This record gives structure tokens, sequence and C-alpha cells, in this order.
């Protein structure tokens, strides 16, 4: 019975995260960290 | 009444980017090497606040 419940392929460190990405309602606000860069701050380019 | 044509930066770029007036050129000989050269004395004028 212990031969069953094998362990091949199992790696708890490489298991996928139980959340794959942020939910839609969080992306519907536009008032976070990514949002200031994407929408607020100017993008004139770097010249130097 | 005659300076080296390269005394003044032809265009403001790199660290001179965004400057307004004339900016002197740094790649011309200075007075603190082996000896100073009198042909480049127009470029020794100093900044005053």
């Amino acid at each position: 019975m212990l031969d069953r419940a094998s362990q091949t392929g199992i790696d708890l460190n490489a298991q996928p995260a139980f959340l794959s990405d942020r939910e839609a309602d969080v992306a519907a606000r536009t008032d976070g960290y990514i949002d200031q860069l994407v929408s607020s701050l100017s993008k004139p380019g770097v010249a130097i | 009444a005659k300076k080296d044509p390269n005394t003044i930066m032809s265009a403001n770029s790199s660290y001179a980017n965004g400057a307004n007036g004339s900016v002197t050129n740094l790649e011309i000989p200075a007075a603190f090497g082996y000896t100073p050269d009198f042909r480049y004395y127009h470029a020794a004028a100093d900044y005053t606040r």
C-alpha cells in the first residue's frame, strides 16, 4: 500500500502558485504602483 | 581677437544637454599638464557667480 502514493515528479518548491495573477477588480481601479508608471508619469525618453 | 574654432562646443549634447548659453570645450589642452600653451588661453576664462 505504501508503494502506491509514489513521489516521482513531486517538488513542493516548484509547485505553481495557488494564485496565477491578480483578479479583474484590482485591475479596474488604476490607482496602484504599476498605474503611476503606465498612466501618470511622463515618458520623454532618455538622452545622455 | 582670434580663438581656436573648437574652444566652444559646437552643439550642446551629452552632459551639456539642455544647457542654454555657450559651453566651453573640455577636450582642448589645459594649463596643468607638462606645460601650458598660449594658443589656448581664451579657454582659461573662469566662471564667476
